[PDB]
RNA sequence: UGCU
């Protein structure tokens, strides 16, 4: 009697994606920021006035962002498209307007619409022009419909704000100190200040440390200062356990040693211990009420809640001092994800505060001494301040908020347009707060808390392994709620007030504390009923479905989380060994009677947080459901991310293999969108004949990658041939490469600017310098047109000019000097298009699109969608390629020796599935934890007449005799990578050098030479090739001849010593230029090296 | 972008059968029987015609025209 | 010498001289491409 | 050990790039430090006078 | 919209029904071609609205 | 002019990433090698404007 | 930022 299984259960994922998923997160965050958060900030900073000249004020009424416009026209707005912005290298922003009212001369004057700045509008947002558009309108606007969007366009470059991952605020963290002292910490962060206060037991007693105190003071003194002076009450609040009292005894003894017994004495001591920023008593009370534990509110200098909080903290510290139940930082249940919305809100608030301060200062400086002419703000309302601030914060990526003391870097990154998959995977990345500070390995390790939230396998391979992560296929990030009805329901459910009873009740085993966003909400008994009723109410809908409730029995604490940034995942509710969702509900969803929102409302599917699933039980499949189950997994393959969703049959391969596969798919070559021809980027790679995979996954079908594939399916034969595939290399077919297989196109952009300087002069394009001998342009200016601009359709060679630009040198007749844009390239390139735009500064921007059609050759890198990266080892002809009975020759021959050590059975399964699919005219599915089984494909093969194991009778093409072993043929989806040998090839002659140190440059683009690092020097020393090392590091790198005076030992010039004013003891000497520079720097530092020369004999 | 004229493995002329395969798709013929009627016995041409994506019209929709 | 260009949306042949505001008639789009050359270009089928 | 004269190095150690694209040049930090030192010496002389 | 190089490759992949026994191999160079060892195929297609 | 033949046919022709002003008649190398800066070096030269450097 |  097996439990019935709903087959259409997977249909819940498309419905969820229709309203949420990969890119909807940033879109919704930006929409909220521009719709509600901006208005709240404007309301908070609605009124600004100056101290001097009272009765003057500037009141803001309502702020608008409007639609995206361009300030190109002469004081005229015009709708501009994101593609036009990319082409013209401008920003895609909308004019921020506001309506204000002020008093010029005591007469109230109002303004209904005044611009104050420009906010870069995110693509596919609420106010974006791309939203609510059909594919036809997208084509008219020159934008791809499948484009994920959600990124900003500033100055033509596409920047994406990565999701920051930090620790949850207002939470006690018990952990070991540096030396190893188990203590506690709490970082109270409110809307104004953020203060971290710690508590240590270095000497058996609890010392509290804060950044505003001279020295850490005992906790009993703080207790006595916060109102509670009775040691009995303090001990009852700390705990009533024998071990608790034994551990707290030392603190009571140290407190009794001193004469501190009253609140006045305790406050006086705290004031004496307070640092400079009874007056001391007042400052101590103020710091205790506001500075210390800002998250704990005090009604009117009533420190009861704060006393209870510190008592619970001390109790947790005492309990941890025994059994090593130390909390871990890598537990994502205590992590928060700040989307671009919160960052933009903070930045806008800071910029608005700065603008208000500047306006108040200008008023204070202008109004009192200018003239009888009444001053108003409109004449100094800076409209470029906010615009430049936002532009810089989005472009440079460095955010420096002084009001919050936040100095972050790398917030924005250039959107990688290597491929559609690359862009879609980069859009859903997550950076960490660590940012490669230490090789801790803790946060870099894969924690079990990442189940269903982040992709376990998707991680960049390199130094950023473990710090950069990607979201799962099915997940959500919660926002902030009002917390009103939550508190109301908590108070109505019988939660006793903490101020009504003493702390002794906190030591009982059945009394459980209840916390609300780090703040002690109160106490409760029989928390099972409380949790059940809260969950039932949330399912009914009276409480927001995103409010999480968790229970920890080790500490007896029920946390109610309602802050934003928390990761949640949908789960089907299971009641009495039967899920709520049924085949009837799935059929209704498929027919369109209901949707995911209806499922959420009917108490069928609910969002669970990390802390909630920590206590709730989940089932993977229906057969796994037991009596003790509360939820059911929607789909297992959703655990993987977008980049990992391309892996066919990933559960049959190794983890490093999947990691390398994702890393190489992030660089895979293929089409970007339907507007890839009109798109002009600095570097683009396209494929000639891209083909969709035969073994495509449900994730592929969801992301619509089949419409924009990034690879081709080739008949690969797993075997060794010619020994040119020894280590991960592969052999390509000459005829296959000739018939168009693997053909790639490299598009580069060459931009030129003709700007007008301060003086009335402009850079001009000169015509082609025709040779009077032949009356034709010279070889360099051969590709130039009549206007001096290279025309499309022609080929460009090395050392050829594209724009014969000439700029003045004055900034009486102007003197123009030529600075043409020469083309640096080993191979020839063809000009596809030449776009000429004009900016508002009368500057002409010219962009020429160079194209290069390259053929796969020796050295090109290739992937097989399984991390089996290889390099083209040899290209053998078709006549040399083996042939089967049907006459099919393999295009790629891979090394079978790579399968044993890597356990890539997934590749064999994919090959067999693809063979069966191409034989039966079908598309097999390689869905993770499922998909087409091996028996089905074996049946297909035996029905179509081919071997049921892939191996087929093959005859050798060289000798013409059959092989003793059968060859494993089949179609595999190979994808070419951007790593090209033509681009990676480098050879450095003498070339140029650097000005400071006369040595070759670093980069290849700047014609740089290789570096014989310290390891190379060590290898040469170990070999003992003294003359080789000398010729390398002295003769061929920085050889130079200096003049040294044998009398003073200083460096001369032209055989003359200026120090001694003589030239008899001066002699030439070979010395490295770097060593000479070091000697000069030391002489400047006053460390004079006196060289005593002597004969070589 | 566009259906290749030659097949990668063997080299049989397949670009001339793209419109015929599209017509068979518009008709009631399935992928398997359509590829069988088109005369593609070996699986290389079947894969070439089945795994091919038609993006030429998607690019012409953006073409200047 | 009559220098000709093409608009980004109208795709009409417009003739403008040097140092002129880049614009196109019967519209206001400011994207102007250059027509393909008339010279003979040789390509290889390899 | 107590210095009364500072040894400004040659220009080979202080490379200067003439950025004609704008009204400025790229100078190293040593040049700016020496300029600030000379300015402070001049200010001290002015205050003494 | 098709690239010039891709178009040239597709055209090269097109077979010709000409009898090869009646022609000869082109010598090294001689891009102009001779009547004996060269064949010329013109392709002029101008698309317009119906 | 060329130091060997005295010709004035001096052309700047870069031969494999090597700027070189060489005569076009006899091929006599007049000057070779150019000192540029390097990126870290570029990074560390700070931008100072004429408004401050000139005085 | 990617690559080994
Ligand atoms: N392509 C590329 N991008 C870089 C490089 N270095 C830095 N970036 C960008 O800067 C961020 C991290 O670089 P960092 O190592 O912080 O830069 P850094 O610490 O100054 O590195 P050093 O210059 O070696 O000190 C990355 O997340 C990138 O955003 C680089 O070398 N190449
Ligand atoms: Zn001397
Ligand atoms: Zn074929
Ligand atoms: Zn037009
Ligand atoms: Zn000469």
């Amino acid at each position: 009697a097996p439990i019935p299984t709903v087959e259409e259960k997977w249909r819940l994922l498309p419905a969820f994606l229709k309203v949420k998923g990969l890119v909807k997160q940033h879109i919704d965050s930006f929409n909220y920021f521009i719709n509600v958060e901006i208005k709240k900030i404007m309301k908070a900073n609605e009124k600004v006035t100056s101290d001097a000249d009272p009765m003057w004020y500037l009141k803001y009424l309502n702020i608008y962002v409007g639609l995206p416009d361009v300030e190109e026209s002469f004081n005229v707005t015009r709708p501009v498209s994101p593609h036009e912005c990319r082409l013209r290298d401008m920003t895609y922003s909308a004019p921020i307007t506001v309506d204000i009212e002020y008093t010029r001369g005591s007469q109230r004057i109002i303004r209904n619409a005044l611009p104050i700045g420009r906010m870069p509008i995110m693509l596919r947002s609420s106010n974006c022009v791309l939203t609510g558009k059909t594919p036809a309108e997208f084509a008219k606007l020159n934008e791809c419909p499948l484009d994920p969007g959600g990124y900003f366009i500033v100055k033509g470059v596409e920047k994406v704000i990565l999701i920051q991952e930090q620790l949850s605020k207002n939470r006690i963290i018990v952990e070991a100190d540096r030396k190893g002292a188990v203590g506690a910490s709490v970082t109270s962060s409110t809307h104004e200040k953020k203060s971290r206060t710690n508590m240590a037991v270095k000497q058996g007693r609890f010392y509290l440390r804060h950044n505003t105190l001279s020295e850490d003071i005992p906790i009993v003194i703080i207790f006595k200062a916060m109102g509670v002076e009775s040691d009995q009450e303090i001990v009852q609040m700390i705990g009533t356990e024998e071990h608790v009292m034994a551990a707290f005894g030392p603190s009571l003894e140290e407190c009794q040693k001193a004469q501190i017994f009253t609140q006045m004495q305790a406050l006086k001591y705290i004031g004496n211990k307070v640092r400079r920023q009874k007056t001391k008593i007042e400052e101590a009370r103020e710091l205790l009420a506001s500075t210390i534990l800002t998250h704990v509110p005090v009604k009117e200098f009533n420190f009861r809640a704060k006393c209870i909080y510190t008592a619970v903290m001390v109790r947790r510290v005492i309990l941890a001092q025994g059994d090593n139940k130390v909390d871990d930082r890598d537990y994502y249940g205590n992590k928060r994800l700040e989307l671009a919305g919160q960052l933009l809100s903070l930045l806008f608030e800071d910029l608005f505060k700065k603008f208000n301060s500047e306006m108040k200062k200008i008023a204070d400086q202008v109004i009192p001494k200018q003239r009888a002419a009444q001053f108003d703000v409109v004449k100094h309302m800076r409209q470029d301040q906010i615009t430049n601030g936002m532009v810089n914060a989005i472009s440079t990526g460095n955010w420096s908020l002084k009001r919050f003391k936040m100095d972050r870097q790398g917030v924005t990154q250039v959107l990688s347009r290597l491929s559609y998959i690359s862009a879609l995977g980069m859009m859903t990345r997550i950076s960490s707060q660590f940012e490669k500070t230490r090789k801790v390995s803790g946060p870099r390790s894969l924690q079990p808390s990442q189940w269903g939230m982040l992709c376990p396998s998707d991680t960049p391979e390199g130094e950023a392994c473990g710090l950069v992560k990607n979201l799962a296929l099915m997940t959500h990030i919660t926002t902030d709620m009002e917390d009103g009805p939550i508190v109301k329901l908590a108070s109505n459910l019988g939660v006793e007030d903490v101020n009504l009873l003493c702390g002794e009740e906190l030591s009982y085993p059945n009394v459980f504390l209840v916390f609300l966003n780090g703040n002690i909400l109160g106490v409760i008994r029989d928390h099972k009923k409380l949790v059940n009723t809260f969950r039932l109410m949330r399912r009914a809908g009276y409480i927001n479905e995103f409010v999480s409730i968790s229970t920890n029995l080790t500490d007896r604490c029920v946390y109610i989380s309602s802050d934003g940034g928390r990761l949640c995942r949908p789960y089907i509710i299971v009641k009495k060994q039967k899920p709520a969702v049924t085949n009837k509900h799935m059929e209704e969803l498929a027919q369109g009677y209901r949707n995911f929102e209806d499922f959420l409302h009917e108490s069928l599917v609910e969002y669970l947080d990390v802390n909630e699933e920590n206590d709730c039980n989940i089932a993977l499949y229906e057969h796994t459901i037991n009596k003790d189950t509360t939820h059911l997994e929607i789909e297992p393959f959703t655990l993987l991310g977008v980049c990992a969703g391309l892996i066919p049959y990933p559960h049959h391969n190794q983890s490093p293999r999947n990691t390398y596969q994702c890393a190489m798919g992030k660089q895979a070559m293929g089409t970007i969108g339907y507007n890839q021809r009109n798109r002009i980027d600095t570097l683009m790679y396209l494929l000639a004949y891209p083909q969709k995979p035969m073994v495509k996954t449900k994730t592929i079908e969801l992301i619509e990658f089949e419409k924009l594939p990034a690879g081709q399916n080739a008949t690969v034969a797993v075997m060794s041939y010619s020994g040119y595939d020894i280590e991960d290399a592969l052999v390509l077919n000459k005829a296959s490469l000739d018939r168009g297989f693997g053909r790639c196109l490299v598009y580069k952009n060459a931009k030129c600017t003709l700007k007008r300087y301060t003086n009335q002069t402009f850079d001009k394009v000169m015509g082609p310098m025709l040779d009077a001998a032949t009356r034709k342009p010279i070889w360099r200016h051969e590709i130039l047109d009549a206007d001096g601009i290279c025309s499309p359709g022609e080929k460009v060679e090395n050392k050829q000019v594209l724009v014969n630009k000439s700029m003045p040198t004055v900034t009486q007749q102007p003197q123009y000097k030529d600075v043409p844009i020469t083309y640096k390239g080993a191979t020839d390139s063809y000009i596809e298009k030449v776009m000429i735009s004009s900016n508002a500064e009368d500057a002409f921007l010219i962009k020429m699109l160079l194209r290069q059609t390259r053929r796969p050759e020796i050295g090109d890198k290739f992937s097989s969608r399984h991390g089996q990266k290889g390099v083209c080892g040899l290209i053998v002809p078709q006549e040399d390629m083996p042939f089967c009975d049907s006459g099919i020759c393999p295009d790629i021959i891979m090394n079978p020796h790579g399968f044993p050590s890597r356990m890539t059975v997934g590749k064999l399964i994919e090959l067999l599935a693809g063979k069966a699919g191409v034989l039966d005219g079908r598309f097999h599915y390689g869905t993770a934890f499922g998909g087409s089984k091996v028996k089905d494909v074996c049946e297909d093969l035996v029905r179509h007449g081919y071997n049921y194991l892939g191996k087929d009778y093959v005859t050798s093409g060289i000798t013409g005799e059959p092989l003793e072993a059968y060859i494993y043929f089949g179609p595999v989806y190979y994808q070419k990578l951007k790593h090209m040998v033509l681009d990676k090839m480098h050879a450095r002659a003498r070339g140029p050098r650097a000005v400071l140190t006369r040595q070759p440059t670093e980069g290849r683009s700047r014609d740089g030479g290789l570096r014989l690092g310290e390891m190379e020097r060590d290898c040469l020393i170990g070999y003992g090739a003294s003359m080789l090392l000398l010729e390398r590091l002295m003769i061929s790198s920085d050889a130079f001849e200096v003049d040294v005076c044998g009398q003073c030992g200083l460096l001369g010039y032209s055989g003359w010593c200026h120090y001694c004013k003589s030239s008899c003891h001066v002699s030439s000497l070979r010395i490295p230029y770097a060593c000479k520079l070091l000697f000069q720097e030391l002489q400047s530092m006053n460390i004079i090296p006196r060289l005593k020369l002597s004969k070589y004999n | 972008m566009i259906i290749p004229v030659r097949c990668f493995t063997c080299g049989k002329i397949v670009g001339n059968k793209w419109e015929a395969y599209l017509g068979l798709l518009q008709a009631e013929y399935t992928e398997g029987d359509a590829l069988d009627a088109l005369g593609l016995k070996r699986y290389c041409c079947r894969r070439m015609l089945l795994a091919h994506v038609d993006l030429i019209e998607k690019l012409l929709n953006y073409a200047p025209l | 010498q009559p220098m000709i260009y093409i608009c980004g949306e109208c795709h009409t042949e417009n003739e403008i001289k040097s140092r002129d505001p880049i614009r196109c008639r019967e519209c206001g789009y400011r994207i102007m491409y250059k027509k393909r050359t008339k010279r003979l270009v040789v390509f290889d089928a390899r | 050990l107590i210095l009364t004269r500072l040894l400004v190095p040659p220009l080979c150690i202080r490379p200067s790039v003439v950025s004609d694209l704008k009204s400025g040049t790229n100078e190293d930090d040593l040049t700016m430090k020496l300029t600030e030192i000379i300015f402070l010496n001049d200010v001290i002389k002015k205050h003494r006078i | 919209i098709v690239q010039d190089e891709i178009l040239a490759h597709r055209l090269g992949l097109i077979p010709i029904h000409a009898d090869p026994r009646l022609f000869e191999y082109r010598n090294q160079g001689d891009e102009e071609g001779t009547e004996i060892d060269t064949l010329q195929f013109r392709l002029q297609v101008r698309c317009t609205r119906n | 002019r060329c130091p060997d033949c005295g010709s004035t046919e001096l052309v700047e022709d870069s031969h494999y990433s090597q700027s070189q002003l060489v005569c076009s008649d006899c091929g006599c190398v007049v000057t070779e090698g150019v000192l540029t800066t390097t990126f870290s070096d570029e990074g560390n030269l700070r931008e100072v404007t004429y408004s401050r450097s000139t005085g």
